[PDB]
C-alpha cells in the first residue's frame, strides 16, 4: 500500500454539513467539522485559529473563514484575515487581509455573511466601534468600511437583491445598505423604529424570507421587516404566546434560535418554559411551530436542549445542535421529525450550516 | 463562594472566573493583561439588598483559563446594546486579544 | 472494523485513527499531507496467522482530528531504536508539523 | 474597585509544581499549568502552543519553554524556540531560536534538560536524523548539533560536573558528552554495551544520583551506569522481581515512570501485573519501592494508575501524574504515604516538577 494525499470530500456537496466548533476551552483551535447529515460521517475539517468564523459561497464552490493570528499566538502582531478555501479539497487557497477589528465573538449567523449574488463578503467589526466590513471575493480585497453602521450589529441580507444588506441598530430600527458593483455603498436608507429597545429587546437572528425578515422577542413578540420595497416597513409586535403559554411564562431562548421554511410561512423558535430575566439563552425544551400567515401556533415538540438551528429548503429539513449534537430533522410536513442525532460532532459549537445546493 | 457562578456579583459572566485562574475577582492572574473596556451588568446584592453596576473587564493575552466557566445573562442585552453585550470578547481592543478569563469589577450602585 | 483501536493493523498506533477523521487506512483527510517518514509496527494478522510490517504515516498540516484516539504499543520501542517508537510526531519533517491523525499502511510480510 | 495586572504569583516558590498539560485533542495550545502542592490552589499558568516542553532553570528564577510556531499555524513557516520567561510574574522575556528540528513528542524529562552548572539547555533534536542542541543561556543563542549523539535519544545529565550529560544509544550503551565553556563539545566517551536492545529493552526515564543512574526494563530488569570516574561503568541486570513478582508477570510501565530518592537510594517504579509484549506504557497498579543497595523491594503501594512521577530530594516528596489528577506523596519513609490529590490539574499530562529548592 502507498498512502496518497490530494484526494476530495468523499460524499456528495448536498450532503454536507459543517459544525463551527469555536472549541471554547482551547479557543486558539477552533475549527470547522464537516459532516455528512445523511450518515453522520465526518468527512473532514477546516481549522480556524482564534475563534474563527465560517460560511460557505454562495455557488457551494468554496469556503471562507475569518479568524485573527499573532506571530506567536499570544504575543506579536496581529493578522485579521478571510481565508478562501476549497470546498471539495478542503485546501488553503487566499488569504484576504481586513483591519484588526473582526468581531471576535459567539458564532452567530449575522456576523459573517455574503450578498445575495455572492460576489461580497459582508463582515461585523468591533474595534470596540462598530462598522460593518465589506470584501470583494473577486479581487482578494478589502474594500469598503460602512461607517454609518456605527451603533447597530448583524448583517441580514435580502435575498430579493444583489447586494443588498440590513443591520439591526440601537435606535430600535434597520439600516438598510446597498452595496455598488464595486462593493462600496451606492444608497442607504433607515427604517422607522421596529421594537422598542429597553422595553422588548429582539434576538439578533432572523428567520429570513426572500422579500422579508421576522425577529422574536425576549418576551415572546414577533416583529417583521419587508423589504419587497427599496424602503424597508416594518410592524409587529404579535405574540408567539397564547394565555396558557404566558401563565407557564414560556419565552423564547438560544442563540441561532428560529428559521423559516419559505415555502410554507412556518417558523420555527426554541421556548422554554419559566421565563424572567436572564434566561434569553436557555437551551429549547421545545421548538414551536408558528404560522407566519395567520400568527398562531400550529406544533410543538421537544427541543432536545437545543440552542441553535438552521435550515434547508430543498430538502425540507432543519437541523438542531445542543453544543455537541447535531439533530436532523424533515420538515415537509408540520410536525417536524426527528430522522437521526450525530453525536460529537462538536465541543462547542453554536452554529450548524448545511452546504449551499441553490446556487 | 466567590469562585461560584452564583455569586451575586457575577450576574452577567460568560468566561472563566479569574478568582480560579490565579487571579482574584479584581486582579489578573500573572502575566494577563486587564482590558481597558468591558461589557457592565447590574445585579442584586443579596445582603444589602442594593444593585451594583458591575464591570466585566477580561483578563488578555494567555491561553484559556478552562476553570470556573459561567455564562450568566442578568441583564444582559445584544450586540445593538454593545456595551450590554457578553457574546463578545472584550479582549478585542488588547495588544493581544487571547481571552484568558472574566473579572468582576464592582463600579458603584446602579 | 478499521475504526476500532483493536483492529489488528493498528496494533502500534498512538494518534487518532486517519478513517475516523475523513481518510482511509491509506489515505490522508482531504487538505491534509502524507509524512515520508514513519514509526513501522510488526502486527499479527489474526486471520492467516502470519505478521506484517505496518507502516505508520502520519497526516499533517491540520489541527488534530480528535476522534479514534488510540494507544497501543505492540513491539514498540524507545527513541534509541527510533523508527520502531510512536511517542514522537512523524509530522515532524513535514512543511507544516502539526499532527492531524495517524494511517496504518500494509507494506508487506514481516 | 480598579483590575490591574502586574502581579507575582500569590504563592511562595517552595509550594509550587508545574503540570505541562499537553492538551492533546487541541495540541497547538499546550500549557504549563502552575498549581500550589500544598493545598491544590491553581495559581498560573504559561502557554506553550505547538507540544510545549517545559523545564525551570535550576537557580529557580526562570521557566524554560520549547516550542514550534508556524506563520498560520497550519501553514507558513517554522519557529522551533526555547523561551525565558519570569518564574514569578510568569511573564515572557526572550526568544531564543533553535533549528527547525527540535524533538516534537511527548514529555519526558530527558527530551528538555540543562547542565548541572545551568549554564546550557540540553535539548534533543529529530530531523528526523537525531542530534543534540545546545542552548548558551547567558548569550541567548544555540551554539551547535552534537552530531555525535546521532542514533541515540535522550539526555541524563551528569550531577557530578558542571556541563557533561549522557544519552542512551542504539548499541544499549551510553554517548557521554563533555562541553567546553562555550557550549561545543570538549571531549566524549563511550560506554561499553549496558543492555540487549533486542532482549531486554530499557526505558529511557533515568533513576538518577549524583555520580550514578539506574534504569528499568520492559522485562523487570535494573542496569546502572556508573560515571564517577570519566569512563562510565556499566552493570546489570539485577532483576526488580521475586519469585511470586514473576509468577504474576510484573512488570514495568509508564512515562516517567522512575525516581530515585538520593540520600536512601530508594528507587520508585510503576509497576503493573500480567506483562506481555505492548505493556510497556500502561497505567500502574502499584508503586514499588527498592532499596537499590541492598536490591530488595522495600514497599509496595497502589499506584492510582499513575504513568508519570517526580522526587523532590530537598522536601522527601514523590509526585504521580495519572494524566490529568496529581498525588503528592511523603517519601521520608520506606512506605509513601499519600498527602492529597489535585484533581483535573491538567486534560493530558505526562509530566509533572517541582519548582527547584536548593540542589547546590
Amino acid at each position: 500500500e502507498v498512502l496518497t494525499g490530494g484526494h476530495s470530500v468523499s460524499a456528495p456537496q448536498e450532503n454536507r454539513i459543517y459544525v463551527m466548533d469555536s472549541v471554547f476551552m482551547h479557543l486558539t483551535e477552533s475549527r470547522v467539522h464537516v459532516y455528512d447529515y445523511t450518515n453522520g460521517k465526518f468527512l473532514g475539517m477546516v481549522p480556524t485559529a482564534f475563534n474563527g468564523h465560517v460560511q460557505v459561497s454562495n455557488d457551494g464552490k468554496k469556503i471562507y473563514t475569518m479568524t485573527t493570528y499573532h506571530e506567536r499566538i499570544t504575543r506579536g502582531k496581529r493578522s485579521d484575515v478571510v481565508e478562501v478555501w476549497d470546498a471539495d479539497k478542503l485546501t488553503f487557497e487566499k488569504e484576504i487581509s481586513l483591519p484588526p477589528k473582526r468581531v471576535q465573538g459567539l458564532n452567530y449567523d449575522g456576523l459573517f455573511r455574503q450578498t445575495t449574488d455572492g460576489k461580497f463578503i459582508v463582515l461585523q467589526n468591533a474595534s470596540p466601534a462598530t462598522s460593518i466590513g465589506i470584501v470583494d471575493v473577486a479581487k482578494g480585497d478589502y474594500v469598503e468600511d460602512v461607517t454609518a453602521a456605527a451603533g447597530c450589529w448583524s448583517v441580514i441580507p435580502q435575498p430579493n437583491r444583489p447586494r443588498s444588506f440590513m443591520t439591526i441598530c440601537g435606535d430600535g430600527g434597520l439600516l438598510t445598505i446597498n452595496l455598488g458593483e464595486d462593493g462600496k455603498v451606492a444608497s442607504q436608507s433607515r427604517s422607522k423604529q421596529m421594537f422598542s429597545v429597553k422595553d422588548d429587546p429582539i434576538f439578533i437572528a432572523p428567520a429570513l424570507d426572500k422579500d422579508k425578515a421576522h425577529f422574536v422577542s425576549y418576551y415572546g413578540n414577533v416583529y417583521s421587516a419587508d423589504f419587497s420595497g427599496d424602503e424597508v416597513k416594518v410592524d409587529g409586535p404579535w405574540s408567539l404566546l397564547n394565555d396558557e403559554d404566558k401563565a407557564k411564562n414560556w419565552v423564547p431562548g438560544g442563540y441561532n434560535l428560529v428559521g423559516l421554511h419559505r415555502a410554507s410561512g412556518r417558523m420555527y423558535v426554541f421556548m422554554h418554559p419559566d421565563g424572567k430575566e436572564g434566561t434569553h439563552k436557555f437551551p429549547a425544551a421545545e421548538i414551536w411551530v408558528m404560522d407566519t400567515k395567520t400568527k398562531q401556533r400550529v406544533a410543538r415538540i421537544p427541543g432536545r436542549d437545543a440552542l441553535s438551528m438552521t435550515i434547508d429548503q430543498q430538502r425540507n429539513l432543519m437541523l438542531t445542535l445542543d453544543g455537541g449534537n447535531v439533530n436532523v430533522y424533515d420538515i415537509s410536513q408540520p410536525e417536524p421529525k426527528l430522522l437521526r442525532t450525530i453525536e460529537g460532532a462538536a465541543e462547542a459549537s453554536l452554529q450548524v450550516q448545511f452546504h449551499p445546493v441553490g446556487g | 463562594e466567590v469562585n461560584s457562578c452564583d455569586y451575586w456579583r457575577h450576574c452577567a459572566v460568560d468566561g472563566f472566573l479569574c478568582s480560579c485562574c490565579g487571579g482574584t475577582t479584581t486582579t489578573c492572574p500573572p502575566g494577563s493583561t486587564p482590558s481597558p473596556i468591558s461589557w457592565i451588568g447590574t445585579c442584586h446584592n443579596p445582603h444589602d439588598g442594593k444593585d451594583y453596576l458591575i464591570s466585566y473587564h477580561d483578563c488578555c493575552g494567555k491561553t484559556a483559563c478552562g476553570r470556573c466557566q459561567c455564562n450568566t445573562q442578568t441583564r444582559e442585552r445584544p450586540g445593538y446594546e454593545f456595551f450590554l453585550h457578553n457574546d463578545v470578547n472584550w479582549c478585542m481592543a488588547n495588544e493581544n486579544s487571547t481571552f484568558h478569563c472574566t473579572t468582576s469589577v464592582l463600579v458603584g450602585l446602579a
